RNA sequence: AUGAGGUGGCAAGAAAUGGGCUACAUUUUCUACCCCAGAAAACUACGAUAGCCCUUAUGAAACUUAAGGGUCGAAGGUGGAUUUAGC
């Protein structure tokens, strides 16, 4: 059976397609991309197959469209910065303590 | 005058359901439990019931050895801890004839090993509580005298011999 | 009779040598731990070869190229690149098993990505 | 050094949970001792290699319920 | 979809709490990567959504 | 009961779906407790049994048992010193060291 | 079912001296000041010299992980130098790359 | 008795040829300094990563290993044939 591709609509609405970060589907993604060192008289591999295009970090899940769909929904949990504080001279004013702490986004188990 | 802004409370998967509330449904995709690759998509509903199934066969494979030998899966290694990916125990852990051990049973929901127990606890003459014998009558009620997998009550069973053994019955019994 | 009478297909990662690994092939496993003042680098790559092993030996001639294991966060991804060989009700019932055993050994959400294709993808002739 | 510069020390030493008493190098070992988990500890020395019990045991396992080649 | 589209969704929600804000002066977010593809892409992500 | 139990498990059934998208499945296991919560917060489900900072600081409180004013009080100021400057330890487990001590001693 | 009888020692010696950490290192601070009297640092002296030889924490060896190799063991990784060159050339490892 | 113990002894000597190893001092050494200074100078000269003693570090353990101080102040007196390197 064929890549559903060729069903995709040339208006369609990508973000529902990629909603979150997957790897790369040659049969999901409607693009002719190739990748590879072309060979000798020859062409980069084309994506059916193609272990170097599965192995990149793709955005595909975060397009402008979809970043911005996202950044539209997200408005609700936002607060507004005092307006009083307009530069770092009145921040260091009223608010003279300044407390640095860290957080670390390793990948693992713990 | 600095107005500090009043902070803002969200559950904990709040942001996950504002961002799954701006995307609609895939038209041209199977449900999201198949995969996506041609080859593995289903064609019909028979064949879509058929993989789920298979893949539900699957997961209860992996979760028998799991139950079966868990020393291989006791190590833990994330932090926070996570209950739900631990090995489950069936097996009762108290071997001596006392109440908690009925108790145990019941939780455990073993109707052959709790009757068992209960017998043994009435040949010792040990006077069983009135809840544990509620809770025993309603494990065999709810069950009707069959292991956790309809039965049709059958007279004299394990639940009536018990209800007509108890000393004192009160309402939650009846 | 007498002396003198009488006198193989390579995939893109099979092609290109280890002196091209960030250069033309990139990496199959992709974690934090080598960077710089990160840690557990050594627990990744013990981890990353049993999956390994484990991955070949539950889909034994399935496999067409090797696995590309990514991780984001504790989430564990094993994209895997397979054939058309097996039948996909054996492919459902692995899939299922090896997600559960693996989420079970290393207590975090491991997921499984299967590609298949219809025969090894070559690149040239070694 | 000095009669201020001593007690001003003694006195920081003692709010921010310095050793107040005076000592000597050989006596400080105790603080470091103290002060960081010991190499037997660490998590890097104790755990350093994988089970090869659960590893190996598991591979029989699976091969003898037929899951594994 | 063209046609069956949800009705309402279910919006999360969030609740004005009645205790103070914590204020940040500064938030300095360092990306370590071994690609610099990659760093650039997640710059233009992190960007963009900083703008909007 | 258990009647209440199963009638309630039940219920959890008539809402029972397949994920519907990656969202969901993320959203599941966030609420399963298998996915990290967000944003990273490296001390999650750690607590250090409540304590404050000052069990961890004032280790002094517990050499009230020892010699006051001898070398043992020497010792003991260095072997609380150092216990004041672990991260690595509990404050059951600093009391562990004081009380270990403190037997030693009483034996010797 | 571990690589070697080498490292089953290694491993039965790490276990030792986790067990016996907590019990050396208090008896080896009363040792390590010149503030208690001679008589207790010499009782201490007999005390921590009968502990088990295996519980020390000197007699363990950095073997490979995987191919228990003495010598030739990179910390950071745990692994000898031919299985980290065998995982690195194929781009098992992330980040490592042959340098130009 | 290819198993387990015990009692004594066993801790060698000299050339050679093969090759990884310090200085021999004045364009030197010490001090100040970081390049306009003061001294000492071939027998109170230079030099030892040579020997001996003692402290410190790490460890259960230091003649064992490393570092520092003291003691010491050896050969060395510039070494041919050959011969080692280099852009
Ligand atoms: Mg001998």
């Amino acid at each position: 059976l064929p890549p559903r591709t060729e069903k995709m609509a040339v208006d369609q609405d990508w973000p529902s397609v990629y909603p979150v970060a997957a790897p790369f589907k040659p049969s999901a993604v409607p693009l002719p991309v190739r990748m590879g060192y072309p060979v000798k008289k020859g062409v980069p591999m084309a994506k059916e197959g193609n272990l170097e295009l599965l192995k990149i970090p793709n955005f595909l899940h975060l397009t402008p469209v979809a970043i911005k769909k996202h950044c539209e929904a997200l408005k609700d949990f936002c607060t507004e910065w005092p307006a009083a504080l307009d530069s770092d001279e009145k921040c260091e004013k009223h608010f003279p303590i300044e407390i640095d702490s860290t957080d670390y986004v390793s990948s693992g188990p713990s | 005058e600095v107005v500090i802004p009043k902070k803002k409370t969200w559950d904990k998967v709040a942001v996950l359901q504002a961002l799954a509330s701006t995307v609609n449904r895939d038209t041209t995709a199977v449900p999201y439990v198949f995969q996506d690759d041609p080859y593995l998509m289903p064609a019909s509903s028979l064949e879509s019931r058929s993989f789920l199934l298979a893949k539900k066969s699957g997961e209860n494979v992996a979760k028998f050895i799991i139950n079966s030998y868990p020393k291989y899966f006791q190590k833990d290694i994330a932090e926070p801890h996570i209950p739900c990916l631990m090995p489950e125990y069936f097996e009762p852990q108290i071997k001596d004839i006392s109440e908690a051990a009925l108790k145990e049973r019941i939780e455990l929901r073993k109707v052959k090993a709790s009757v068992d127990m209960f017998d043994q606890l009435l040949q010792a003459g040990t006077t069983v509580s009135l809840e544990t014998t509620n809770s025993l009558l309603d494990l065999l009620c709810y069950y009707g005298d069959q292991e956790p997998s309809g039965v049709t009550w059958r007279a004299k069973n394990n639940a009536e011999r018990i209800f007509s053994l108890m000393p004192e019955k009160n309402e939650h019994s009846y | 009779r007498e002396l003198p009478c009488a006198w193989k297909p390579v995939t893109y990662e099979e092609a290109h040598a280890p002196h091209y690994i960030a250069h033309r092939k990139g990496w199959l496993s992709l974690h934090t731990g080598n960077l710089d003042g990160e840690d557990h680098a050594a627990e990744r790559t013990v981890e990353d070869v049993f999956l390994r092993k484990f991955m070949w030996g539950t889909f034994p001639g399935c496999l067409a190229d090797q696995l590309v294991l990514k991780r984001r966060g504790n989430q564990l991804e094993i994209c895997a690149v397979v054939l058309r060989q097996l039948s996909p009700h054996k492919y459902y019932f692995l899939v299922g098993y090896s997600e559960t055993l693996l989420s079970y050994f290393y207590k975090c959400p491991v997921r499984l990505h299967l590609q298949t294709v219809p025969s090894k993808v070559v690149y040239k002739y070694l | 050094l000095s009669e201020y510069a001593f007690r001003m020390s003694r006195l920081s030493a003692r709010l921010f949970g310095e050793v107040t008493r005076p000592t000597n190098s050989k006596s400080m070992k105790v603080v470091k001792l103290f002060s960081e988990l010991p190499l037997a500890k660490k998590k890097e020395t104790y755990d350093w290699y994988p089970n090869h019990h659960t590893y190996a045991e598991l591979m029989q396992t699976l091969r003898f319920l037929g899951l594994y080649r | 979809l063209h046609v069956d589209v949800p009705k309402d969704l279910t919006k999360p929600v969030v609740t004005i709490s009645d205790e103070p804000d914590i204020l940040y002066k500064r938030l300095s977010v360092l990306v370590k990567g071994h690609d610099k593809a990659v760093l650039d892409s997640y710059e233009y992500f992190a960007v963009l959504a900083a703008k909007e | 009961s258990l009647w209440d139990v199963e009638f309630a498990k039940q219920l959890a059934t008539v809402n029972e779906q397949p994920l519907q998208n990656g969202f969901e499945e993320l959203i599941q296991w966030t609420k399963e407790g298998k996915l990290w919560e967000f944003p990273i917060n490296n001390e999650a489900g750690f607590d250090d049994d409540g304590s404050e900072f000052h069990e961890h600081i004032f280790l002094e409180k517990h050499l009230e048992s020892f010699p006051k004013q001898g070398p043992i009080r020497h010792f003991m100021e260095l072997v609380t010193c150092g216990l004041s400057k672990n991260p690595y330890l509990s404050v059951k487990q600093k009391v562990e060291h004081i009380e270990w001590f403190r037997n030693y001693f009483n034996e010797k | 079912h571990y690589v070697d009888w080498r490292m089953w020692r290694d491993v039965k010696r790490r276990k030792m001296a986790y067990e016996y950490a907590d019990e050396r290192l208090r008896i080896n601070s009363l040792r390590k000041n010149t503030i208690l009297p001679k008589i207790l640092q010499d009782v201490a002296d007999e005390e921590i010299a009968a502990l088990p030889r295996d519980s020390c924490p000197v007699r363990i060896r950095n073997r490979c992980v995987m191919t228990s190799r003495p010598r030739g063991v990179k910390r950071r990784w745990r692994l000898s130098r031919i299985v980290f060159r065998h995982l690195a050339d194929h781009g098992q490892l992330s980040g490592i790359q042959r340098a130009t």
